[PDB]
């Protein structure tokens, strides 16, 4: 009989790990999807200047 | 009878009076918000003809009625007076006769406020009554004088109430209740009373300085005479930032108690919870001038106030995580108080992130005196303190009154207020980032977009309030029939997995406070022989 | 001194505490007459102030 | 054993059942359990479980079967009434500003476009 | 430790003098993070027979089915406990169809 | 543990992305439907 233990422990770990990973994409899409797009269109008008 | 209500000494009757005054002022103050939203629905003066006065006056009345006449008498005077003696185990308060004057000086303030509004001038100065605009040359009537007198009455009520709670907690506990072993709500009330005691006198000094300067010719803040209108800002906000914590700390105890009863597991790390609760109160006295970033302070003091205000997030975050850790493993019961608590956990964290975003002095030069700040503090006030007030009512009312409230008709109210308030207060952050200022009755046309959406959402919340009033009526009338039919839920804790239905009916309440063991409604003389703990 | 004989009077009186002393009638009756004038006279000037007539 | 009529289908029969009548069944059920099992009748084993662990008295759910749909319809009705009542009160209001004509808003753009109002982003000023 | 855990609830169940205590101990044994060993469950079955409560013995496997978290480990507990369960007479929930 | 956790975890992330997109992305509906 396998001593099933710590089901909560790793379930806790994955929950916290996913939260940072899912929050990682949310944070990363803001920086490199939206915010980085804003900088490039900003620089183009200044580049023509 | 006159003797029972005019000569009250019983603390529970004073709590009922505090509650009754809170709802009337709550309805009065939430109609001015309706008129404000109707005036801001579209560009141009639509309902109020052209009067810029009677708009600022309505805003002042709304703010004062919501803060000093709804939240203060309900959370502190309503719940604190009724529940602190019962959970501690005291039969009543230490000073039972000044507990009555702590209440009866509140209706006088309402008379002073209404007669201030009815005088031809009015008080269009904001809830922060700044000296030069509210001086005798710009506000020349007896209006703001009467408004100041109301603040003195509320201050004396709060001070005499705060002195009562400190002595009551310190030496009226039962035979086993060491100061180390207290319910968290009592801890919140204790810390709130200590903040009030140390913060009220400075407000009284500043307000009396303003009064004497208007009528007694003292160059306290008059520019011609060496006075400084910025000294008033220091004096007022020294009571001002600590104040935003008197209105949320008793809101923390309610959430702490709610989430550990409908989730059948005790709070994760209680001693750290009380440490964090005390640290927020202690350290909030060191951050008051973040409300004065653009007033022209030194560069080095701005760095200090920026560094000290971010430390607030360290204990606060501890409370957010420890609330998410006491619900991880337990069994969750999705009732109305639990739905309010779960909504609070999300909306208050949304408000706090915007708050930490506002805490940086270098960024606040773009977000100050805009609707960004309004959207911020309407999350922690209208969704952080109001929600815990609704959760506390739905949590304790059947025990206090003895009348149930038709669950399915209350969850509708919860959803309506949720999706109504989110509509009012989420678009504000969009209006604030484009630079829409505060305290204006009419705005440039380009701002007409989100204002219409926010105005539509106010009617939803007003309808939810009307439904709540009907719920009150249906609770007081034929409320004894609600627990006979299947309209309401009777037990706040379902039996455990291996607990039979015939054994749950000999141990009905497994609670960690004396409140839910008392008869419904509690007796006038609750404790003859003192209760014993541990 | 008189405390012992005043103790026996205040206890076993079955009257409100402000009416127990035999000399209390001298303070209470003139007080309610002046008190009524104090809390009713300012309420008469309220409508006069709302209209704006200064006396 | 116990009479066949009483035990059979003692689930839908638990509610709408006299209190004194249902207190006699548990007295009989208790005595027959103090006897070696595998001798109990099948109707009884489904009866003792339901009384102990059924959905009656306590363990009744927070919401009944039809309550979830009632709350959904009630919430949607509240949104309809709020929006409908919003338009009625809007009729008893003042006239619009003279600058919301969509020809004022079109003319606002020529001023902005000549001054180069927004290089990244727009200056459309049109919301008619 | 797990062996200390098993040997101390093996003693708690042997001392349970009423139907309130048996339902109190089993609510403690299944309240821990670890799934109990099959030696623990056997003693719990004996306790229910001692206080004469059939429905709590049925809920033992119902508690285990949600607790064991594996479809083969429930069969693993099933096989070793066939002799004691059949001897006692406890029916499973699926077999009972209540 | 990979077999058991997969049956429950991955569907929830998809449900997760839906609700959060509703609470936060609702004003995008009003602007598109008729910014007009
Ligand atoms: C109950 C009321 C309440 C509460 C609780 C707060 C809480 C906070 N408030 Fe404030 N505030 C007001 C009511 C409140 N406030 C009002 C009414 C005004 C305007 C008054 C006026 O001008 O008229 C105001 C204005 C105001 C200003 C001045 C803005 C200006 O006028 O320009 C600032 C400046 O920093 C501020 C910051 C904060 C911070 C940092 C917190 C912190 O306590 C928040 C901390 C929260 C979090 C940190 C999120 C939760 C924590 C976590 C999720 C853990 C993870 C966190 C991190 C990793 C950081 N708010
Ligand atoms: C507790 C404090 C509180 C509450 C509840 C509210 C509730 C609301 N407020 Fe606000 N408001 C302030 C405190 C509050 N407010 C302050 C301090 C200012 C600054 C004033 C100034 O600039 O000088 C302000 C300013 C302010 C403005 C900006 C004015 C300006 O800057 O010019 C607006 C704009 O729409 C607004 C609207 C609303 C609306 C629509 C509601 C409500 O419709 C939102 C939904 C809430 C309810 C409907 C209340 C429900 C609860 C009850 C009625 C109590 C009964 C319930 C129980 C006992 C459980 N108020
Ligand atoms: C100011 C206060 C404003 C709100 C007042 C609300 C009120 O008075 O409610 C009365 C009543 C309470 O209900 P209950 O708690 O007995 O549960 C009834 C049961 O759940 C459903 O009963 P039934 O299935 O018969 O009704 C379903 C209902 C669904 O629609 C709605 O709820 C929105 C209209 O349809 C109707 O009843 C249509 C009637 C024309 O509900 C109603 O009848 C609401 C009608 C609007
Ligand atoms: C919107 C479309 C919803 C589709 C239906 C759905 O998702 O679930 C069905 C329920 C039941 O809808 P119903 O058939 O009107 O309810 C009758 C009573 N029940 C069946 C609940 C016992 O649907 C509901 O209860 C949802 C009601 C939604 C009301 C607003 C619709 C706009
Ligand atoms: C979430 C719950 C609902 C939140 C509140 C939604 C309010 C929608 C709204 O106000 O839309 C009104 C606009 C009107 O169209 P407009 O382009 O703004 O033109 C001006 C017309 N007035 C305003 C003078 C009448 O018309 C629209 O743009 C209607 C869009 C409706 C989109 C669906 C609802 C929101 C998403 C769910
Ligand atoms: C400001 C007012 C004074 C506050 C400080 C004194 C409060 C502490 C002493 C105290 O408890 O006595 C009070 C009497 O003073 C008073 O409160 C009477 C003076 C009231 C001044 C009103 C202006 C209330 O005593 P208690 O009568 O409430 O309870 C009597 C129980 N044996
Ligand atoms: C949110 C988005 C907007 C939703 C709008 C809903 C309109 C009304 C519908 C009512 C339907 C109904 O009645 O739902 C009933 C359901 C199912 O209940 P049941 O399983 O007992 O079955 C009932 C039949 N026997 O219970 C609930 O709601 C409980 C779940 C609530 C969860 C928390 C709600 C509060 C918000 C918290 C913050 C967000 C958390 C997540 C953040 C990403
Ligand atoms: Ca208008
Ligand atoms: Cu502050």
């Amino acid at each position: 009989i396998a001593p099933i233990t710590g089901t909560i422990k790793r379930r806790v770990i994955m929950d916290i790990v996913l939260g940072f990973s899912l929050g990682g994409v949310m944070a990363s899409y803001w920086w490199w999807g939206f915010h980085m797009d804003k900088i490039n269109k900003r620089e183009k008008f200044y580049a023509e200047l | 009878m006159v003797q029972r209500w005019l000569y009250s000494t019983n603390a529970k009757d004073i709590a009922v009076l505090y509650f009754m005054l809170a709802i009337f002022s709550g309805m009065a103050g939430t109609a001015m918000s309706l008129i404000i939203r109707l005036e801001l629905a579209a560009p141009g003066s639509q309902y109020l003809h052209g009067n810029s006065q009677l708009f600022n006056v309505l805003v002042v009345g709304h703010a004062v009625l919501m803060i000093f006449f709804l939240v203060m008498p309900a959370l502190i005077g309503g719940f604190g007076n009724y529940l602190l003696p019962l959970m501690i185990g005291a039969t009543d308060t230490a000073f039972p006769r000044i507990n009555n004057i702590a209440f009866w000086v509140l209706p006088m303030g309402l008379v002073c406020l209404v007669t201030s509004t009815l005088v031809e001038s009015g008080a269009g100065t904001g809830w922060t009554v700044y000296p030069p605009l509210s001086s005798i040359q710009a506000h020349s009537g007896p209006s703001v004088d009467l408004a100041i007198f109301a603040l003195h009455l509320t201050s004396i009520s709060s001070l005499l109430g705060a002195i009562n709670f400190i002595v009551t907690t310190l030496n009226m506990r039962t035979n086993g209740m060491t100061m180390h072993k207290l319910p968290l709500f009592v801890w919140s009330i204790f810390i709130t009373a200590f903040l009030l005691l140390l913060s009220l006198p400075v407000l009284s000094a500043g307000i009396t300085m303003l009064l004497l300067d208007r009528n007694f010719n003292t160059s306290f803040f008059e520019v011609s005479g060496g006075g400084d209108p910025i000294l008033y800002e220091h004096l007022f906000w020294f009571f001002g930032h600590p104040e935003v914590y008197i209105l949320i700390i008793p809101g923390f105890g309610i959430i702490s108690h709610v989430v550990s009863t409908y989730s059948k597991k005790p709070v994760f790390g209680e001693i750290s919870m009380v440490y964090a609760m005390a640290s927020i109160g202690l350290l909030g006295f060191l951050v008051w001038s973040h409300h004065m970033y653009i007033v022209g302070l030194d560069a080095d003091t701005r760095a200090y106030f920026t560094s000290a205000t971010m430390i607030i997030a360290i204990p606060t975050g501890i409370k957010i995580f420890s609330w998410l850790a006491t619900i991880h493993g337990g069994s969750i019961r999705l009732a109305t108080p639990m739905l309010y608590a779960i909504a609070f956990l999300f909306l208050f964290t949304m408000g706090g992130l915007t708050g930490v975003a506002l805490a940086n002095a270098s960024l606040d030069v773009a977000f100050h005196d805009t609707y960004y700040v309004v959207g911020h503090f309407h999350y922690v006030l209208s969704m952080g303190a109001i929600f815990s007030l609704f959760a506390g009512y739905y949590y304790w009312s059947p025990q206090i009154l003895g009348l149930n409230y038709n669950e399915k008709l209350a969850q509708i109210q919860f959803w309506l207020i949720f999706i109504g308030a989110n509509v009012i207060f989420f678009p504000m952050h969009f209006l604030g980032i484009n630079g829409m200022p505060r305290r204006i009755p009419d705005y440039p046309d380009a701002f007409a977009g989100w204002n219409y959406v926010a105005s539509i959402g106010s009617f939803i919340a007003t309808l939810s309030l009307f439904l709540f009033i009907y719920i009150l009526y249906d609770q007081l009338v034929n409320g004894l029939n609600n627990k006979v039919n299947n309209k309401s839920v009777i037990y706040n804790k379902a039996p455990d997995f291996v607990e039979s239905n015939t054994i749950f009916n000999l141990n009905t309440v497994k609670s960690s406070s004396i409140e839910f063991l008392l008869t419904s409604p509690p007796a006038v003389h609750s404790f003859n022989t003192p209760a014993v703990q541990s | 001194n008189k405390v012992i004989q005043l103790q026996k009077i205040f206890q076993s009186s079955t009257k409100p505490l402000w009416w127990r002393h035999p000399r209390s009638a001298l303070y209470l009756y003139p007080f309610y007459a002046i008190f009524a004038v104090a809390v009713v006279t300012p309420l008469l000037y309220i409508p006069n102030a709302i209209r704006g007539i200064k006396a | 054993a116990l009479s066949n009529a009483a035990v059979m289908d003692l689930q839908s029969r638990w509610e709408n059942m006299p209190s004194t009548e249902q207190q006699d069944i548990v007295s009989k059920l208790s005595e027959r359990q103090k006897l070696p099992w595998a001798q109990l009748t099948e109707p009884e084993k489904q009866a003792v479980w339901y009384i102990s662990y059924g959905e009656w008295g306590p363990r009744r759910p927070v919401l009944n079967k039809g309550d979830s749909s009632f709350i959904a319809k009630g919430v949607a009705a509240g949104l309809l009434f709020s929006v409908g009542l919003f338009a009625v009160v809007r009729m008893a209001g003042g006239q619009d500003a003279k600058t919301m004509n969509k020809e004022w808003q079109l003319k606002s753009d020529e001023y902005l476009k000549s001054k180069n109002a927004n290089p990244w982003g727009g200056y459309s000023q049109v919301q008619s | 430790t797990f062996e200390e855990f098993t040997a101390r609830y093996e003693k708690e169940f042997d001392e349970a003098y009423d139907l309130f205590e048996v339902q109190r101990v089993l609510n403690n044994c299944f309240s821990y993070d670890l799934v109990p060993a099959p030696a623990v469950i056997e003693k719990a079955l004996r306790a229910a027979r001692r206080v004469n409560d059939l429905p709590t013995a049925i809920r033992v496997f119902e508690a285990l089915k949600y607790k064991v978290e594996n479809e083969d480990q429930y069969k693993a507990y099933l096989d070793e406990l066939k002799d004691v369960r059949q001897e006692l007479g406890v029916p499973l929930k699926e077999e009972l169809f209540p | 543990w990979v077999i058991t956790e997969g049956r429950r975890l991955i569907p929830e992330i998809f449900q997760w992305s839906a609700v959060l997109s509703v609470c936060l992305g609702w004003p995008g509906a009003v602007y598109f439907f008729s910014k007009a």
